[PDB]
């Protein structure tokens, strides 16, 4: 049958209480199989299922480093959205990124995802073509313009059609955001 | 991944310079061109992430980005002798850190005015018996082959510039303490027919 | 620049503890540690996102990193190996662009006794050359030094000169067969015949050698190969 991998990245700015809390959870099919927390005593990716504990320490070391880098990716874009909406830097705000892929019985890609939400409302999302974007408001339309100009959609498209399919096939044995300034919010 | 397929470039002065840089990415990455002049740190020439694919830089250097070719070539119409250095192409995309190419050393060969090939001999300022033989005033197209002997040492071609005198010249140094040190058997090294002795 | 490294020159020993330090004054959140080796260009060892942050680079094996503050990023070599012999660069990472330091040359040898300062000798211009070219070429020769942490400079009448100077980009293996081989370096200061023929003109080839620090214990009966300046001289004649 068909399968699905899905990651959820949430960053919540706590003004005066330190740098925003970063959390990343993963879902193979529809089971939470991995999880990262920045407020943990030893912040790293953790296996949330017994069948992921078989992975070597090299694997966990690699995927953790991405999250710690993604944590830096979100703190920067939180500053941007703070200015885009003309909000004060003394309030709490949340930036969310959802991505993953649906596959078929063949094993090939069926649908890729790349969605961004701010304060619980939709912002910008990758279309089914994996080439165009759908913006929610005017501020996101400003974001889409530079993303179509830089071709940020082709960054994720290689992931969704690539290792996202491959990593899903791997976990069934029973990545991050671009750092091009124009490809940012 | 980033590749500078040419490790070395030897060009005549005043000519054109093309430093090659290709990247292995599915999307447009943050591109950089750094220059490392002899015995110096790294200095930024230019960079690109969006907008005008043609980027201007200091010292008459311009780089053109081609998403189709997936390259960030660095070009210069008329290269000066001072541009003789090593150029690095950097890249950032997945991480906020720069991955570098293997670098390319450029060697500008000076427009030699009047080649006056000659091999002289110099004596120590302190001693006398010990000496060194100097090859100089030759054309830029000349290369240096060291004598196969183990105890006879030959340096590489070296260009000096008498600034304010409009005079650049090539030069090489040979020396040995062996029994028969003499600048007749010093330079098997392409030496010109019109070479003075 | 606003990025400084210490030390700039270090002679290490196999098995010793080496610590490179890099301070900044730019408030850049990111700091980097690279090493340069011919044929490989510039390779990443370790970097940091901020105070307390430590991230592995492309080739972290053998090295340890430390970010005690926003300004300081240090590289720690617990067990020094000859494979760690290279030129190291530090950087600050405000945004995407990088700002480098002057760099640090590190040599790790099997035995510290193989460290030698250079022998400097100035060779007077040839009279046949002066007669032909109306010019005079002096040649400085720095021989038998190890490792190649030398900086050559020409000094005419007290001032450092740069015009009419060319120095070999790399030293020579005196005994090319050996892994540990002393080096030889040559330089060329060329001036007018008249200027050389002025007997009240003083010429001096100055060679800067970087060797051992004071902390290293020396038991060799010969002078400790510390950082020093070896130089030869020559006067004008007629």
């Amino acid at each position: 049958g068909p399968h699905s991998m899905r990651y959820f990245e949430t960053a919540v700015s706590r003004p005066g209480l330190g740098e925003p809390r970063y959390i990343s959870v993963g879902y193979v099919d529809d089971k939470e199989f991995v999880r990262f927390d920045s407020d943990a005593e030893n912040p790293r990716y953790e296996p949330q299922v017994p069948w992921m504990e078989q992975e070597g320490p090299e694997y966990w070391e690699r995927i953790t480093q991405v999250a710690k880098g993604q944590e830096q990716w979100f703190r920067v874009n939180l500053r941007t959205l703070l200015g885009y909406y003309n909000q004060s830097a003394g309030g709490t705000h949340t930036l969310q990124r959802m991505y993953g892929c649906d596959v078929g019985s063949d094993g090939r890609l069926l649908r890729g995802y790349e969605q961004f939400a701010y304060d619980g409302c939709d912002y910008i999302a990758l279309n089914e073509d994996l080439r165009t974007w759908t913006a929610a408001d005017m501020a996101a339309q400003i974001t889409r313009r530079k993303w179509e100009q830089a071709g940020a959609a082709e960054y994720y498209r290689a992931y969704l059609e690539g290792e996202c399919v491959e990593a899903l096939h791997r976990y069934l044995k029973n990545g991050g955001a671009p750092w091009n300034p124009a490809m940012m919010i | 991944s980033v590749t500078q397929p040419d490790a070395r470039v030897t060009v005549s002065e005043g000519a054109s310079l093309q430093l090659r840089c290709k990247y292995s990415y599915s999307a447009t990455p943050y591109l950089f061109w750094y220059v490392q002049y002899p015995r110096q740190g790294l200095q930024l020439l230019l960079k690109y992430y969006s907008g005008d694919p043609v980027v201007q830089g200091v010292n008459g250097f311009e780089a053109e980005f081609s998403k189709s070719n997936s390259s960030f070539h660095l070009r210069k119409a008329s290269v000066h002798w001072s541009d003789s250095a090593v150029y690095f192409c950097a890249v950032s995309l997945h991480r906020p850190a720069l991955t570098f190419g293997s670098g390319t050393k450029v060697i500008v060969l000076p427009n030699i005015q009047n080649p006056d090939p000659a091999v002289y001999q110099l004596r120590d300022s302190k001693s006398s018996d010990k000496s060194v033989c100097l090859f100089t005033d030759f054309d830029s197209q000349t290369n240096v082959s060291q004598s196969k002997d183990s105890d006879v040492y030959i340096t590489d071609k070296c260009v000096l510039d008498m600034r304010s005198m409009d005079f650049k010249s090539n030069s090489a140094v040979a020396w040995s303490n062996k029994s028969d040190f003499a600048c007749a058997n010093a330079f098997n090294s392409i030496i010109p027919e019109d070479t003075f002795f | 620049a606003a990025v400084t490294q210490s030390p700039r020159n270090k002679v290490a020993v196999t098995g010793g503890k080496v610590t490179l330090s890099c301070n900044q004054t730019n408030n850049h959140n990111n700091m980097y540690w690279y090493r340069q080796d011919t044929g490989h260009g510039l390779r990443l060892i370790h970097y940091s996102y901020g105070a307390g942050s430590t991230e592995k680079g492309d080739i972290p094996d053998g090295y340890k990193a430390s970010r005690p503050s926003q300004e300081n990023f240090s590289l720690i070599l617990e067990l020094a190996t000859p494979s760690q012999t290279s030129v190291y660069f530090c950087a600050s990472g405000g945004g995407g662009t990088l700002y480098f330091g002057a760099g640090t040359r590190l040599s790790v040898l099997e035995d510290l006794k193989n460290v030698f300062p250079p022998e400097v000798a100035v060779f007077e211009p040839s009279e046949a050359e002066i007669s032909h070219t109306q010019k005079a070429t002096l040649v400085c020769l720095a021989t038998g030094f190890y490792p190649d942490h030398v900086e050559l400079s020409w000094w005419v009448n007290g001032k450092e000169v740069h015009s009419g100077v060319c120095t070999d980009p790399q030293p020579l293996k005196e005994q090319p067969a050996l892994n540990d081989s002393r080096y030889a370096l040559s330089s060329r200061l060329r001036v007018s015949a008249t200027f050389w023929q002025n007997p009240r003109n003083h010429f001096r080839c100055q060679v800067q050698f970087y060797g051992l620090s004071e902390n290293d214990e020396w038991t060799q009966d010969r002078a400790k190969p510390v950082t020093q300046i070896v130089s030869a001289e020559a006067w004008g004649r007629a």
